[PDB]
């Protein structure tokens, strides 16, 4: 609830954007918050399939009724609780805080960095990150320049 | 004692080559039946007994977890993430 609060409302972009590491987002972020409601539709495609079967049996309506509610019971028992969804979102919520931040913060400074920006897209040509060329560059000094 | 005389007399002389032919369909019946009742009735005992304790204590299930920080890249509009793996702890008694 805590971070909930401090992210306000997530937006599926994110969710998208946090697949990468999880692909199981949307499903996990779907049985920690009340989103949306939850169909057991497996559960009761099983039922169906069950159902089929004892009408190609001739079975009686009331075992078919309970072999199509097991299943559904089977999949609401198995989809609900899950308290590990839990701290799977409570991990994007705290990623999504920090990407959020972030972006405030390129927003905040972008006019700032506009003519340094102009100027860099045209002297390098990649796109990687300053950080890491810098890191990248720290270790080549280390490694070839001469000490002296 | 009990006059056991008869049962003792069966269980010393029974025949060793009489068998009876079983109805596969009604055993698979009786044998469906029992199935039933264990996964569809003792099943809800025996997830609840399972689950339960998986839903009042959850973190003892999942060991570790992963924190993050972020900082901006504003030359290239990106965001760069530095994880970080933790022991998942209580916070906030
Ligand atoms: C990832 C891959 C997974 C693959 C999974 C594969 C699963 C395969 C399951 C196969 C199930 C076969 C079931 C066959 C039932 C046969 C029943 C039978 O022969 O008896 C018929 C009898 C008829 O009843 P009656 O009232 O006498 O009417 C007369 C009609 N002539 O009928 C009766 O009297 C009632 C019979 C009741 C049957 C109850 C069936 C319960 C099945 C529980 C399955 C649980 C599986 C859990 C899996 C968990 C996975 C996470």
């Amino acid at each position: 609830l805590r971070r909930k609060q401090q992210l306000g409302k997530i937006y599926p972009e994110e969710v998208s954007s946090y697949t990468q590491i999880n692909p199981d987002i949307a499903n996990d972020l779907n049985l920690t918050f009340n989103a949306k409601l939850l169909w057991p539709v497996r559960g009761m495609t099983v039922g169906a399939g069950f159902f089929a079967f004892a009408h190609l049996f001739n079975l009686p309506y009331s075992f078919r009724l309970g072999l199509f509610v097991l299943p559904t019971a089977v999949e609401l028992a198995f989809t609900w609780g899950n308290k590990t969804s839990q701290f799977k979102s409570i991990e994007f919520m705290d990623y999504l805080l920090q990407y959020r931040v972030s972006k405030a913060l390129l927003e905040k400074n972008a006019k700032h960095f506009a003519e340094k920006k102009a100027a860099y897209q045209k002297e390098i040509n990649s796109s990687q990150s300053v950080q890491d060329l810098y890191n990248q560059l720290i270790t080549l000094v280390s490694e070839q320049a001469p000490s002296e | 004692m009990l006059d056991d005389t008869k049962y003792i007399q069966m269980a010393q002389k029974f025949p060793r080559n009489v068998s009876v032919q079983l109805n596969k369909k009604l055993f698979v019946t009786r044998t469906w039946f029992r199935n039933y009742y264990f996964v569809g009735v003792f099943g809800i005992f025996a997830y609840f007994i399972y689950n339960q304790p998986k839903i009042f204590a959850p973190f003892s299930g999942y060991p570790t977890t992963v924190a993050y920080k972020a900082q901006p890249d504003f030359l290239n509009d990106q965001v760069i993430f530095y994880s970080q793996q933790r022991q998942n702890t209580l916070k906030n008694f």
